[PDB]
């Protein structure tokens, strides 16, 4: 999503 | 379960004493001590080719030691963990919200592992981007296939803060069928907290009403999940837990609950925000309850 943090 | 008391359970007056003494701040650095305790497990399943595409996140992997395999099988990999509840095993399985290449394994999983109850927290999309996949019929009649596994829409109620829709899982290979009630919870956003404690607190009874009324109908495990599934459904169920041992016991630790958690779903709590919302959260039910 591509990284959440 | 990883979930006992033991060994510093700390009473409602205490609860609220430790928050008065440490402030926002003192539990704000709490969440930090928590987050740099290194993870006890690997990532490897999570890491491989072939699971990659199964990931959401690309620094959202999930534990070996407690994922959820799939079993009738192209992988037995699906991002998603295992995890104990207030004095029962496996009370919950945290997982991401499903991708397109990964609704078959999310209808499997529920299949395997006999769930009853879906919580989801979150919306498809949030703030500009893609959060989650429809991997379930919105509307009241519709279908969908997914392999051996037909899910059939049997009606959607709307409620303030959430919406309550009963599927009806079909194995059209060993002829069986089965219930499932899926929760969305529509007012919390990543990285956030819920609008309102209240809403999130009688959201959580609702969930667990409908648990209990289905397995007296028949412990499977709910599924929980959001985006990620670690930050919003950490959040949920380290409350769920509390809440249940300060019901049975008058007891809870936020720390230690989080602490253990974070053993079973990697990662769990993403914010000092969220963190702090369960100790704020318990004290206003603590409060409107009149332990106050």
């Amino acid at each position: 999503n591509l990284y959440y943090w | 379960s990883v979930h006992v008391p033991g060994p510093h359970a700390m009473t409602i007056q205490e609860l609220v004493d430790y928050v008065n003494a440490r402030q926002k701040q003192g539990i704000y650095e709490e969440y930090e001590d928590i987050r740099r305790e290194n993870p006890v497990g690997t990532f490897h399943c999570s890491m491989s080719p072939g699971n990659l595409e199964k990931n959401r996140y690309g620094d959202v992997p999930c534990l070996d030691q407690t994922r959820v395999k799939l079993t009738k099988r192209q992988t037995d990999y699906i991002n998603a963990s295992f995890m104990d509840g207030y004095k029962q095993k496996n009370a919950y399985i945290g997982t991401q919200g499903p991708l397109e290449n990964t609704y078959r394994d999310f209808w499997l999983m529920v299949w395997e592992q006999k769930v009853l109850v879906i919580v989801m927290t979150t919306r498809f999309e949030e703030g500009g981007r893609r959060k989650c996949g429809q991997y379930w019929p919105l509307e009241k009649d519709s279908r969908i296939r997914f392999g051996f596994l037909t899910v059939t829409n049997l009606g959607v109620e709307n409620m303030n803060h959430y919406k309550k829709t009963t599927l009806e899982i079909h194995n059209t290979e060993e002829r069986q069928k089965r219930q499932v009630t899926h929760f969305q919870f529509l007012s919390w956003p990543d990285y956030g907290v819920p609008s309102s404690a209240a809403s999130l607190i009688d959201f959580l009874r609702v969930v667990r009403n409908q648990q209990s009324l289905a397995v007296s109908n028949m412990e499977p495990p709910i599924v929980v999940h959001c985006s990620a599934g670690i930050g919003r459904t950490g959040t949920f169920c380290s409350l769920d837990i509390c809440l249940a041992q300060l019901e049975e016991l008058g007891t809870l630790n936020v720390f230690q609950t989080v602490s253990r958690m974070r053993t079973q779903r990697a990662f769990s709590i993403q914010t000092p925000e969220q963190y702090y919302f369960c100790y704020k959260a318990i004290l206003e039910f603590a409060e409107k309850e009149g332990m106050v």
